[PDB]
C-alpha cells in the first residue's frame, strides 16, 4: 500500500460551526478546521491542502484560510457585524501535493457567526417630546422615548440605559426600559397639583445598557433630550 | 557631549516630584518633562503620572482641568518653591537626572524676543496648543486638550521665564469608575518653541 | 557649531518680510519660518504674523484660504522674486538672521528622491497635513487646517525645490468682528520631511 | 558623524521590504521607518507605501486595520523572521541604507525603564497615539488613526524590544473605488519615546 | 498727433461675462478684461489703468483686479456660492499715467457667476418615517424622504442618491429620486401577505448624486434613517 492518490482526506464533521467577534484585528484565529488522513501520515495525502471554494456572502475578502494547517483567520478587512451577521464557507480540503484537477474531493461546510460588539450609539428618533400631568397623578407612563441602536436586537449592546441629566431633583420620575422594543418608558412617582400651574421640565441622557466599545467611547458626546412636562 | 543637550526630570522617579493640586499636602504625582535643544528650537516632551489617590481619582469625573507651573530664574534654574515641579531639572545621566550644576541652562528657556512679558499687542504669540490621550482601563484613548503658555507672568522680580502646561478634558462619560480607576497616565506630548540664547 | 543647523527668518523682524496676498502692493505680514536639520529629517517650524490692515482684516470672515510659496534654486537659496517670503533665509545669530552666505543650504531642502517632481504614480508622497490655531481676542482657539506641499512645481528651469504651506479655515462664525480684529497670529506649526543630501 | 544618529529603512526601496498582511505570500508593501536619536528621545518617523494589488485594494473598503510588528534582539538588531519588516535597518548613507554593522543600535530602542514588559500597574505608559492621513485620488485627506505600542511582548526569549504601529480608519465612505484605487500611501507620522541607554 | 489725454481706452465689449468656481484658492484667474487703446501703443494712453469702481454685492473683498493687465483674480477670502450666486463689477479703465480726476472715462460691466461645488451634505428633514403595506401590494410609493441640499437647486450637487444600508435583502424596494423637489420616492416590488404579520424594517443612506467635494468627504459620516414599514 503506497501513498497514491487513491482516497480522500477524511474530515471530522461536515457542517463546522465556529465564531469570531466584530471589529477584531487582523490575523485573529477563528477556528482550526479539523481533518485527518485516511492514508499514511507524513505522506502526500498527509499534506491536507485546505482550500476555500465559496464564500456565500462573497464580496469582501474577510476571512483567510491557512492552506497548510486549516486555521481560519481574519484579514485586514475589518468585520462589521451589522452588514453580515453570518458567513458560510464551503471549504474543500484536498490531498496529494496540490494537484488542482477535476478529481472530486470531500467538501466541508464552515458556518461562522460574528459576535456583536457595542459599536453604535443609540439615537433618539423623535425630536419633540411632551407629557401632561394633573392632580394626584402617580405611576403614569405618559411618554416613551424611541431609541434606535444597531447592535444585535435583543442584546445588552442594544438595550437602552436612560439617566437624568437635569430636572429630576425631587425624585419625580424613574425610567424603565422595555426590552421588546427598546423604549424609554418613564414613570411618575410624585404627585403634583395642576392648580399650582408649575413645571416639571427635565432632560434625559440615553446610552446602551452595556458599555460602549473602543472606537465610540471618547467620541460619545451626549446631548440631553429636553422632555417638557406641562403641569 | 550629547548629555548636556537635555534638561529633564528623570525617567520614572522613585517618588512623586510634582504637586499639581493645591489640595494635596505633599507631592501627588510624577511629572516627566524633557527639554532637548533642537537647533534654534526646544523639543519639549511632557506628561504626568498620577501617584496620590486623590489625583488618580480625577479619571472618575467628566470635567477635569489641572495645570503645571514652571517658573525659572534669570539663569534658567527652576524656582521649586513657586513651581509645580518640586525637584529641579538636570542633564542626562542614563535614565536618571545628573547630579552636577547646570551648563547653559538659559539656552533651554522660551525666548523673550519671541515670547515677551506683558505685551498686549503681541499676546497671541505666547500660546501653544495640542492634544494628548489617556488610555482607559479597557484600552480606550480619551483625547486630552493641552494648552501651553510661555512667559506670561513673573510672580516676583526673581521669575524670568514661565512655562504653563494645562491638561483638560470635557468628555461625555468619565474615563473610569471608582473601582476601575487605577492611575492617571497621560500620553506624551511634544511641542516646540524658539529658545533663548545661551 | 549648532548655529549652522538652523535656517530661518529671524525672530520678530522689524518689518514685514512676506507678501501673502497678491492684492497687497508691498509686504503685508511677518512670516516666521525655521528649518532645523534633525538627523535625516528637517524639523520645520512655521507661522505667520499679520501686519497690514487688509491682512489682519481676514479674521473677520469665515472662509479664509491663504498660502505661502517658497521656491528655492539648485543650491537651496530662496528665489525672492517668485516666493511669498521676500527676504532670504539665513543661519542663526542669536535671535536674528546671520549675515554671511549659506553653508550647505541644500541639505535643508525637501529631497527629490522622497518627493519627486511631476511623477503621477508617486503623487501622494508630497502632501503633509496638520493643524494650527488662532487665539481669538477672548482667548478662544480656532483650529486652522494646514496643508504642506513639497516639490510640486518648477515655475522656470531655475526652481529646484518648492515648499507650499496653506492655511485655511471654514468656521461657523468669524473669529473676530471689525472692531475686535487686532492681529492675525497663527499658533506655530511643526512638520517633518526627509531632507535632501548636502 | 551625523550618519550614525539615524536608523532607517532606506528612501524608496527598489522592492517591497515589508509583509503587513499574513495573507500575502511575499512582501506586499514598502515600509519607510526612520529613528533619529534626539537627546534622550527618539524621533520616530514612519509611513507605508502599498505595492501589491491586494494591499492597495484596502483603500476600497471602509473598515481597515493593519499593523506592523517590529521585534528587536538584545542588541537592537531587527528579528526579520518575526517582524513585519523583512529587511534589517541600517545607518545613513545618502538616501540609502548603510551596508556595515550597527554602531550602538541599542540606543535607539524604547527603554524598558520607561516602557516595561508585563507590568500591569504600569500598563498605560506603553501607549502612543496620533494621526496620519491618506491623500485620495481627488486630493482628499482621510485621517488615519495610529496607535503605537512599545515593549508589550516577547514572542520568545530572544525578543527584547517591541514596537507595534497600527494604522486604522473607520470612515463613512471608502477613500477610493476599484477603478480609482492606485496606491495606499499614508502621510508620514512622527512620535517620540524615551530611548534605552547605549 | 501726440499721446495727450484726448480720447478714451476703447473696450472690447460693454457687458463682460465670465465665471469662476466655488471654493477656489487664492489668486485664481477669473478673466482677463479685454481693452484696447485708441491712441498709439507704448504710450501713457497705452497704460490702461483698469480700476474697479463698484462691487454691487460690495461687502466681502472677494475679487482682485490687476490694474496693469486687467486680469481679475480671487483673494484669500474664499468664495461661498450659497450666499452670493453672482457678482457685478462695474469696472472703469482709465488711460494716462494714472491721474485720478473727474474727467469721465469709459465704464465697462463685468458679470461673474460662481460655479457651485458639492460642499453640502443633504439632510433628512423629517425624523419619524413610516409606511404601510397589505396583501398583494406592489408598485406602491408609500413614503417619500424629504432631503435638503444647499448646492444650486437643479444640479447634480443637489439631487439625492439613496442607497439601502440594511433591511432590503430580498429586493423588496427600489428608490427613485424626484428632480423637481429632491424627494426620496421609494417603491414596492415584492408582495407581502399582511396576514403574515411580519415586518419590512430597513434603513436608507442618503447622499448627493454627484460625489462630495474636498472638505466634506472624510467628514461625511452617514447615519442610517430607520424607516419602519408595518406589514
Amino acid at each position: 500500500v503506497l501513498d497514491i492518490n487513491d482516497n480522500e482526506p477524511v474530515f471530522t464533521q461536515d457542517v463546522f460551526v465556529g465564531s469570531v467577534e466584530e471589529l477584531s484585528a487582523a490575523h485573529t484565529l477563528v477556528m482550526k478546521i479539523n481533518a485527518t488522513d485516511a492514508d499514511e501520515p507524513n505522506t502526500l495525502n498527509s499534506k491536507i491542502s485546505y482550500r476555500i471554494v465559496s464564500l456565500e456572502p462573497a464580496y469582501p475578502p474577510v476571512f483567510y484560510l491557512n492552506k497548510d494547517t486549516g486555521e481560519i483567520y481574519t484579514t485586514s478587512v475589518t468585520l462589521d457585524r451589522e452588514e453580515h451577521s453570518s458567513y458560510t464557507l464551503t471549504v474543500e480540503a484536498r490531498d496529494g501535493n496540490g494537484e488542482v484537477t477535476d478529481k472530486p474531493v470531500k467538501q466541508a461546510q464552515v458556518q461562522i457567526r460574528i459576535l456583536d460588539v457595542n459599536d453604535n450609539i443609540p439615537v433618539v428618533e423623535n425630536k419633540v417630546l411632551e407629557g401632561m400631568v394633573e392632580e394626584n397623578q402617580v405611576n403614569v407612563e405618559v411618554t416613551r422615548i424611541k431609541v434606535f441602536d444597531a447592535d444585535e436586537i435583543g442584546s445588552d449592546n442594544w438595550l437602552a440605559n436612560f439617566t437624568f441629566a437635569s430636572g429630576n431633583e425631587g425624585g419625580y420620575f424613574h425610567i424603565e426600559t422595555d426590552a421588546q422594543t427598546n423604549e424609554g418608558i418613564v414613570t411618575l412617582i410624585k404627585e403634583v397639583d395642576y392648580e399650582e400651574m408649575k413645571n416639571l421640565d427635565f432632560s434625559v441622557i440615553v446610552a446602551n445598557k452595556a458599555a460602549f466599545h473602543k472606537s465610540i467611547r471618547s467620541k460619545y458626546k451626549p446631548t440631553p433630550i429636553p422632555i417638557k412636562v406641562k403641569v | 557631549d550629547d548629555n548636556i543637550n537635555t534638561l529633564w526630570t528623570g525617567v520614572n522617579p522613585t517618588t512623586a516630584n510634582c504637586q499639581i493640586m493645591a489640595s494635596s499636602e505633599s507631592n501627588d504625582c510624577k511629572l516627566i518633562l524633557t527639554l532637548v535643544k533642537t537647533g534654534a528650537l526646544v523639543t519639549a516632551f511632557v506628561y504626568v503620572i498620577g501617584v496620590s489617590n486623590d489625583f488618580n481619582m480625577l479619571t472618575t469625573h467628566k470635567n477635569i482641568n489641572f495645570t503645571a507651573e514652571l517658573f525659572f530664574d534669570s539663569t534658567g534654574n527652576l524656582l521649586t518653591s513657586l513651581s509645580s515641579l518640586k525637584t529641579p531639572l538636570n542633564h542626562k545621566s542614563g535614565q536618571n537626572m545628573a547630579t552636577g550644576a547646570l551648563t547653559n541652562a538659559k539656552g533651554f528657556m522660551p525666548s523673550t524676543t519671541a515670547y515677551p512679558f506683558n505685551v498686549n499687542s503681541r499676546e497671541k504669540e505666547n500660546y501653544i496648543y495640542g492634544t494628548c490621550y489617556y488610555t482607559a482601563s479597557d484600552h480606550t484613548a480619551f483625547p486630552i486638550d493641552i494648552s501651553v503658555m510661555l512667559n506670561q507672568r513673573a510672580l516676583n522680580n526673581e521669575t524670568s521665564y514661565c512655562i504653563r502646561v494645562t491638561w483638560s478634558w470635557n468628555t461625555g462619560v468619565a474615563p473610569e469608575v471608582q473601582t476601575s480607576a487605577t492611575t492617571l497616565v497621560t500620553s506624551p506630548f511634544t511641542f516646540y518653541y524658539i529658545r533663548e540664547d545661551d
